[PDB]
DNA sequence: CGAAGGGTTACTTCGCGAACACAT
DNA sequence: TTCGCGAAGTAACCCTTCG
């Protein structure tokens, strides 16, 4: 009845999809949602991702300036460690071939703080003036190292689709 | 080792749960004989079967008598085997009472009882326990070596 | 209460405004509250 | 881990159970006496 | 006995998709096992009485029962006319697995012969689930002794 | 009573990926899950990356999904989430960048026949 | 009745499993004198009685609102009115709960709960770092949650109570309870016919002269049931060497 | 069934698949060994094998067991070690070391009486009937008896009226148990009681420094949606936003600052993300890298069972079901010791190096032990007394144990057969309650309803059944696997509020999936099971108190088998059973085609069974096999046990295991320290159908005889039988008590 | 009238028993 | 691995008086 096509291509793409445990669905059933704002940061290989997002209109934080103890806060911030599975793809659909493209490291986040979290471990320098080794402490040990690649996105639309139509075109 | 006879004092089964010492012992010309000459080997007491609900025995019998009469060793497994409808057939073919229950004489007066009696074949164990080993008596021995007690 | 604030997702509170501005305010998760509020539930 | 508690002395030689006014005072072992086997016999008088 | 079974099964039906007036008790559920064990009860009692009745002379246990020798009247008719109710703990037998007592019934079926009652005799025999119903009651008075 | 609710709750969740089919006729930067194991050659084997195809829709609303070789693999019908925003990024560097895709909506299984 | 009651009555325990209180009445019409006797002993809570304990708010740190219904004291008769139940969170849980003094507005706005302050910034003298931030969580929420449990009618010892019908022609209350000072202090039942399980309480409000009388009923109520006949002249010796 | 099966093998199979696997597997984990003078001088253990010399077929260990009876000699074969050391010119050097003694038990694969018939039992004395599986060391032999337990890594929610409700999960650690619990006080806290930790910690803290600190889903994910769990669970969120609001730096503080384990070593670990031993010490869930949502949920559903039995009437798991019960056989059992002691002859063996080490002349010429003899007197003086003395006490693995080996009882035939077939008797000693002693309706297939031990030790100790099977183990790198392709989805995925989707589903106690379309899941992967593919264990089974399903695969526990019934018949199949009894296709080619597979405790809730043919209807799903398959061997003696009552047939299977009989084959050539024998046996003219299976009509126990039941002579009044005179006199029932009065003779020292 | 001393009741921890006697 | 009451041991709080 409906000889949908299908073919699977995709190489060099890796591509990281998230899940933000921050927003709900269907706010006041209407769909009309996801608004997200600018630049984030990353971290190497124990992922442990630095997504973040600024603040927005007025919502009256003058009492409680600003994270804990007065530091101008500007941004909210949240962490993700990216254990993969595997099985699952991503794809999207031309009113006929799905595409089918590989799913490389993916999983959740969760709300990391700024200062708040800081202010502990700065009242000890503001105040109070076997094997060591894989097993049981090196994941929080190899974690909080040094920076990396990242940089802001360019909303890439014409570049990926056509990488996912010229790879695929041979069989039909 | 040694050869223990069964005298007075030794216990036995019914493969149904019926321990008992042995009462006495006696003659032959004594426990009553039916028309062919059977004495009976154990008597038991009917005092044991109601309040020990204890059926199963009470099927035993009918079903262990048959079985010689025919020959065929027959079948006592659980929730079937050889059924009782086809088993008391066996009995009136041969001449003998649809019940199992045959009348007999006494041997110690001639004449013959005022009821029926429920006689025929059930297997007995027997068990560990004999008095000759549970006998034990004591006069003036010897004391313990702390408290020279017996 | 059992009420979560939006957007910074932690649980909201209702703490002292030092007597110049008459609303909540939170640890963590700031957020603005009016004076006007309610609680709709039946205990059997 | 030794034996259980390891150690007896005159408390526990006098622990109940096992100790003298429960198993040597009051409950003894006894001189001049015999058991066996019970059987019927009506013939005997009551007595 | 169909007639009983058939009102306890006519009482559970309007129990399920209905309800029943409650007694001075709890609640329901706890007035249906005194509603349905006070009438099975009287089965046992009528057959017994019906079959000393009917119970022919000469015959030993009616003279063990009318003397006291070894054994009673309810224990007569329990090998003759039908055994019945192995009462555990109180009530009735309660679930082994989920929601039922054998895999033999099916699911929150709180019928009779299924919750436990014994609708044979000795001489006649009993069902596998029947004697396991028979076989859970032998052991909490012989466990007493211990 | 399971089977008979079974397949009327799937009588009644098939018809979403239809629906989403024939929804966004034009092309936009939108993306959806699919999930399959068990890599077929399907013709062959010429080296992962295997030619596949085939989940059309059958008569009286049956998506049959299937993969060409010998199976009809056949299966839809997962879990709706309740977490809303959710992002595909891409971090292979090509001297230190990274992008954002795509917005993705929905994630649907595919499950062999057996 | 069998071995643990035995066990029970010789080792004189001070708890007791279901200590029922038989306790005669004077009427055995059908309203108002077997409901009433009743309707004021089967411990009654508010959740049965108040509708919801809704917090409504001012500007800052209100009360917590509770609606009583009045309609469920016209079923079931009860002599509590707008001013029992205001005397009872007050003086009868002031140790457990605490609130000092307040009015009601008018039409059923029962409003017995304040937090002043934060207890004047919890005893102003400052004991605590800014002493318990003055939230509105640590002592007005566990009193939003604390009271579905205050007694507004009832006895404070007793779980339940249910009627018993008598032999002949009347009926007959039976009380699941402690204490028995207070019980037989209700009018419609009388003092002079009232007994009871639990020796030891019978020896707490009686005297040691009718609690071995009591000892020689129970042992006799709990072993006669069973077919034993024992002399009661041996019971009267065991009811004297602990007498 | 019983032609491969023989109704004893939990103790031959357990033992073969010992010797099969787990005595490679243990020096699969013991063979490193080293020294810090001298860093050269490293031992590899290769491939150990049971009295094998691969050289070779068979050797030393020609001797039978029965030669080993009359001498008080063990019966055992030594076991063999190759070793690739480097002494001087570091070459690994292959030689054949033996190390060890090992007593084997008979009728195993590593024995002499495997594959023996009618000429070699004979030549080699030894009764062709009897049993077997069971020891012999020092002369006597000695079975173990088998073990059951709790079940290991799963959720108790066993609960109380008085003291607040309790929620319980032991574990294991491959040796150890670790058990857990918490108690609740305060109208409402859960807490985190745990013996390696000092007081008291809220929940709020523990999904914080594990897991997720949203503090909204977590109003979901021990919640559910709206029902009655959110004013239960509220209570536990004031603790977070009074002492405790954020991750690691204040939540992973809280707890190393109160958690001690300190080893004597490793001090200045502290606290902040380092030393995270204790939020993975209290599972077995071990986790290396920060991927512990699965653990972090794990612990979540924890503590959602202790919310669901608050509203809920009883909702609770007893320790009476024999569902949450398993059982350690013979193998099993002695394999923890087998490795206690290796790991003893690896430490000691480290010491005896450098104490002869200290150059002496050179350390390059000899074959680099030289002191194995001690030691291998070492390593077999403990398995000759843990099996003797019967102390498997060590205090390695937390446990002391004593009364689990006993001498094997030899009266009867019967009683050697109720000595095998014995679970034994776990903790709950339960003095006054008789919950774990009185009878259940659980155990239907299994665990015979009637043998049981009348005395004081009544309840606890109990026996098998016919149609019995006990598994082993089973892997679970292949069925997680699997899950993922028949439709399950990981936790990595679908972590959203969207996880209490009506059912969830996880996998022995560990959750994996959240699926949806279930009924698809559960009848698709039980089809895997009935056609060839993996099997022989798979509990599958869905639930509706709780939710999930599961799909349990850790061996251990009872597999009795029943016929599959179709959707309006059965799957009989005449021609099938003309073909059982024609010569092919036997039990093991009846599975293969689909026919039966092994239903269990915890899955049979799950399924309507059929008793006979003639009351079918299309709602049930499997059908039994033989209803009288109940009543065990020493049960099955009786003859029409349906028409006595309940406690007559307890009564006797007491007895059946006590009357005198016909013993072995070899009666008259055993010098037993006391037996009892009998001159004229007879069979027993009512044969029950299974007592012909068991072989009891080949050495019978008992005399036919013409009772007559009739009061006479008044010597009869309580349960006392008269026998005839002249019916002894011409030998009814004669004995021959026979017994052994043994003395040794040795030399002195000097 | 505010603060200090004496004293009542209330929450939490330990230990002592668990039946007779035979053969091991 | 268990219920029973009776010993200490320790805290919340109310009455009484002092200058
Ligand atoms: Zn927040």
């Amino acid at each position: 009845i409906e000889e949908f096509p299908l073919k699977i291509s995709g190489e060099e793409e890796s591509l990281h999809v998230f899940q933000y445990a921050n927003r709900p669905r269907l706010v006041g059933r209407k769909p009309a949602e996801h608004p997200f704002i600018s630049a984030a940061r990353y971290k190497p290989k124990s992922h442990l991702w630095e997504i973040d997002i600024p603040l927005d209109e007025q919502a009256f934080y003058n009492k409680d300036k600003a994270e804990s103890e007065w530091n101008g806060v500007n941004v909210q911030t949240l962490k993700g460690v990216g254990v993969e599975n595997n099985g699952q793809y991503a794809a999207f659909v031309k009113d006929m071939q799905v595409y089918l493209v590989p799913i490389e490291r993916v999983a959740q986040l969760k709300p990391f703080f700024k200062y708040i979290d800081d202010a502990n471990v700065t009242r000890k320098q503001e105040d109070a003036r076997q094997n060591r080794l894989t097993g049981s402490l090196l994941a929080h040990k190899v974690a909080d190292e040094e920076a990396n690649i990242e940089l802001t996105w360019a909303e890439g639309t014409f570049e990926q689709f056509k990488d996912t139509i010229v790879k695929e075109a041979e069989d039909k | 080792r040694q050869n223990r006879r069964p005298e007075l004092g030794d216990k036995f089964s019914s493969r149904h749960g019926q321990k008992g010492v042995c009462g006495i012992i006696v003659k032959q010309e004594d426990m009553p004989f039916n028309d062919q000459g059977i004495v009976p080997d154990i008597i038991m007491n009917p005092h044991g079967f109601p309040s020990r609900m204890t059926v199963g025995k009470m099927i035993e019998l009918i079903s262990g008598k048959a079985g010689v009469l025919n020959g065929t060793l027959e079948y006592g497994t659980c929730f079937g085997g050889s059924k009782l409808e086809d088993m008391s057939k066996i009995l009136v073919d041969q001449g003998f009472n649809y019940s199992g229950k045959d009348m007999l004489y006494s041997g110690i007066t001639g004449e013959c009882l005022q009821a029926y009696i429920f006689f025929g074949p059930i297997y007995y164990q027997k068990l560990k326990h004999m008095v000759l080993d549970k006998m034990h008596a004591r006069a003036r021995g010897p004391r313990a070596v702390l408290t020279r007690q017996p | 209460m059992l009420s979560f604030c939006p957007s910074c997702n932690n649980m909201l509170l209702i703490t002292s405004g030092d007597s110049g501005v008459y609303t909540l305010a939170c640890r963590s998760c700031p957020y603005e509250f009016p004076i006007e509020g309610i609680e709709i539930y039946d205990r059997k | 881990g030794g034996k259980v508690k390891p150690i007896r002395g005159f408390c526990q030689r006098l622990k109940g159970k096992q100790g003298r006014f429960r198993g040597n005072l009051s409950g003894k072992r006894v001189d001049f006496s015999g058991r066996t086997v019970i059987s019927p016999d009506p013939n005997l008088s009551i007595d | 006995v169909e007639i009983a079974y058939h009102k306890c099964d006519e009482l559970i039906t309007l129990f399920n998709k209905g309800e029943l007036e409650t007694q001075p008790g709890c609640n329901e559920e706890q007035t249906l096992e005194a509603k349905i064990g006070g009438l099975l009860s009287k089965v046992r009692e009528e057959v017994g009485d019906v079959c000393i009745n009917e119970l022919d002379n000469w015959n030993a246990p009616l003279i063990m029962a009318t003397c006291g020798s070894k054994g009673s009247t309810l224990n007569v008719s329990q090998m003759v006319a039908v055994v019945g109710q192995q009462i555990i703990s109180g009530n009735r037998v309660p679930d082994g697995f989920q929601d039922r007592s054998l895999p033999h019934f099916p699911k929150n079926s709180k019928t009779p012969q299924s919750k436990g009652f014994v609708r044979n005799s000795f001489f006649s025999g009993l069902s596998p689930p029947e004697f396991l119903f028979h076989a859970i009651s032998g052991r909490e008075g012989l466990v007493d002794t211990a | 009573k399971e089977a008979a609710a079974e397949l009327e709750l799937l009588n009644a969740d098939h018809q979403h990926i239809l629906r989403k089919l024939k929804k966004m006729n034009n092309k936009p930067e939108r993306f959806m899950v699919f999930q399959l194991p068990t890599r077929l050659p399907a013709f062959e084997r010429p080296a992962l990356a295997g030619k596949v195809g085939s989940i059309r829709v059958h008569k009286s609303g049956k998506l049959s999904v299937k993969i060409g070789n010998v199976v009809m693999d056949i299966g839809k019908g997962a879990e709706t989430t309740f977490l809303q925003d959710v992002i595909a990024l891409s971090i292979a560097d090509d001297a230190s960048s990274a992008e954002l895709l795509g917005r993705v909506d929905g994630k649907i299984v595919v499950t062999p026949q057996i | 009745l069998g071995v643990p009651r035995i066990k029970e009555i010789i080792n004189a325990s001070k708890v007791i499993s279901t200590p029922i209180i038989n306790a005669v009445l004077v009427n055995d019409n059908d309203e108002r004198a077997a409901r009433v006797v009743k309707g004021r002993v089967e411990k009654t809570l508010l959740s049965d009685v108040a509708f919801y304990v809704q917090d409504v708010y001012k500007d800052n740190l209100s009360f917590i609102q509770v609606r009583i219904d009045l309609g469920t004291i016209d079923k079931l008769q009860l002599e509590l009115t707008i001013e029992d139940i205001a005397v009872a969170i007050t003086r009868a849980s002031k140790l457990k709960i605490q609130a000092s003094d307040v009015n009601i507005i008018g039409k059923d706005r029962i409003a017995i709960n304040v937090f002043p302050e934060g207890y004047k910034a919890k005893s102003i003298s400052t004991s605590a770092k800014e002493p318990s931030e003055n939230d509105v969580f640590y002592r007005m929420q566990q009193l939003r949650r604390a009271l579905p449990d205050v007694v507004v009618k009832g006895l404070p010892d007793i779980s339940r109570a249910v009627i018993n019908i008598r032999d002949d022609g009347k009926r007959e209350l039976l009380v699941e309870g402690y204490g028995l000072r207070d019980v037989m202090c209700t009018d419609g039942v009388i003092g002079s016919r009232t007994t009871t399980n639990h020796v030891l309480e019978v020896f707490s409000v009686l005297g040691i002269e009718a609690a071995r009388y009591s000892i020689i009923r129970e042992i006799n109520y709990t072993m006669s049931n069973h077919g034993m006949s024992v002399d009661p002249r041996h019971i009267q010796l065991l009811g004297d060497v602990m007498t | 069934f019983l032609k491969v099966k023989g109704l004893v093998k939990q103790h031959l199979d357990s033992f073969n698949y010992f010797v099969d696997t787990d005595l490679k597997k243990i020096i699969k984990a013991n063979q490193l060994i080293l020294s810090d003078v001298d860093p050269e001088f490293y031992l590899k253990y290769v491939d150990i094998r049971v009295g094998k010399k691969s050289s070779s077929s068979t050797k030393d260990y020609l001797t039978p067991p029965h030669e080993c009876r009359l001498r008080d000699m063990t019966y055992s074969a030594p076991i063999y070690v190759d070793i690739e050391y480097t002494r001087g010119r570091n070459i690994i050097m292959h030689k054949d070391v033996e190390i060890g003694r090992m007593p084997i038990m008979l009728r195993s694969n590593k024995c002499i009486l495997y594959d023996a018939d009618e000429s070699k039992m004979a030549k080699l004395n030894e009764c062709p009937l009897d049993p077997g599986g069971y020891f012999i060391v020092n002369g006597t032999e000695k079975v173990i008896l088998v073990q059951e337990q709790l079940s290991k890594n799963r959720i108790i929610v066993e609960a109380d009226e008085k003291k607040g409700i309790v929620q319980a999960s032991v574990t294991s650690s491959t040796h150890e148990r670790k058990s857990k619990t918490y108690v609740i006080t305060k109208n409402g806290k859960i807490y985190l009681k745990h013996n390696s930790i000092a007081e008291e910690i809220p929940i709020a803290i523990v999904l914080k420094a594990c897991g997720i600190l949203s503090d909204l889903e977590i109003m979901q994910l021990v919640c559910g949606n709206d029902s009655s769990y959110q004013d239960i669970f509220a209570v536990n969120l004031e603790e977070s936003s009074k002492l405790d609001i954020y991750t690691q730096q204040q939540a992973l503080e809280y707890i190393g600052a109160k958690v001690k384990t300190m080893r004597r070593q490793k001090l200045t670990i502290l606290q902040e993300g380092i030393e995270a031993i204790a939020t993975t010490v209290i599972a077995h869930l071990t986790v290396e890298a920060l991927d512990f949502r699965e653990k972090a949920l794990y612990i979540a559903m924890m503590t959602r069972r202790v919310v669901m039995a608050m509203y809920n009437p009883k909702m609770i798991d007893d320790r009476d079901y024999v569902g949450n019960k398993r059982l350690e056989l013979a193998g099993q059992l002695i394999s923890l010791l087998f490795e206690d002691l290796f790991k003893k002859f690896n430490n000691d063996f480290k010491l005896s190096i450098d104490k002869v080490l200290k150059k002496p002349n050179r350390a390059m010429e000899y074959d680099a032990l030289l002191s194995i003899n001690v030691h291998s007197n070492n390593i077999t003086s403990g398995l000759n007394r843990a099996i003797s003395t019967g102390n498997w006490s060590l205090k390695r693995f937390k446990m002391e144990r004593a009364g689990v080996t006993h001498v094997l009882s030899r009266l009867s035939y019967i009683s050697a057969l109720g000595m095998m077939t014995r679970i034994s008797s776990q903790f709950e000693k339960s003095r006054k309650v008789s919950g774990p002693r009185a009878l259940q309706p659980s155990q239907f297939g299994m665990l015979c309803t009637a043998d049981t031990p009348e005395g004081e030790a009544c309840g606890l100790v109990k026996n098998l059944a016919l149609m019995t099977h006990i598994t082993t183990d089973d892997e679970e790198e292949p069925i997680k696997k699997l899950c993922y392709v028949l439709g399950v989805e990981d936790i990595t995925l679908i972590d959203s509020a969207s996880l209490h989707l009506n059912y969830g589903v996880y996998l022995n106690g560990t959750l994996i999936g959240s699926i949806r379309f279930p009924t698809k899941f559960v009848t698709q992967f039980r089809h895997l099971r009935r056609t060839g593919k993996v099997s022989e264990f798979i509990s599958i089974y869905s639930n509706s108190h709780q939710m999930a399903v599961h799909i349990a695969t850790d061996g251990g526990r009872i597999c009795r088998p029943l016929i599959i019934v179709s959707d309006g018949q059965s799957r009989v199949k005449d021609i099938h059973l003309r073909k059982l009894l024609d010569g092919e296709l036997d039990f093991d080619d009846f599975l293969k085609l689909g026919l039966v597979e092994y239903l269990d405790v915890n899955e049979e809730n799950d399924s309507y069974i059929a008793l006979y043919e003639k009351d079918i209807v299309p709602s049930m799903t499997h059908l039994e096999i033989e209803p009288f398959t109940i009543l065990g061997a020493v049960a099955g003696l009786i003859p029409y046990p349906h028409h006595n009552q309940s406690p007559r047939n307890t009564y006797q299977c007491a007895m059946g295991k006590q009357a005198i009989g016909a013993i072995a084959y070899n009666q008259f050539k055993r010098i037993d320290t006391l037996l009892y024998l009998m001159t004229y046996p007879q069979q027993p003219m009512v044969k029950t159908k299974t007592i012909e299976l068991i072989d009891y009509d080949k050495l019978p126990a008992g005399q036919n005889a013409t009772v007559a039941v009739m009061s006479y002579s008044g010597y009869d009044i309580e349960d006392a039988l008269v026998l005839n005179k002249s019916s002894i006199d011409r030998g009814f029932g004669r004995c021959e008590t026979r017994r052994k009065t043994t003395t040794v003779l040795k030399r002195y020292a000097n």
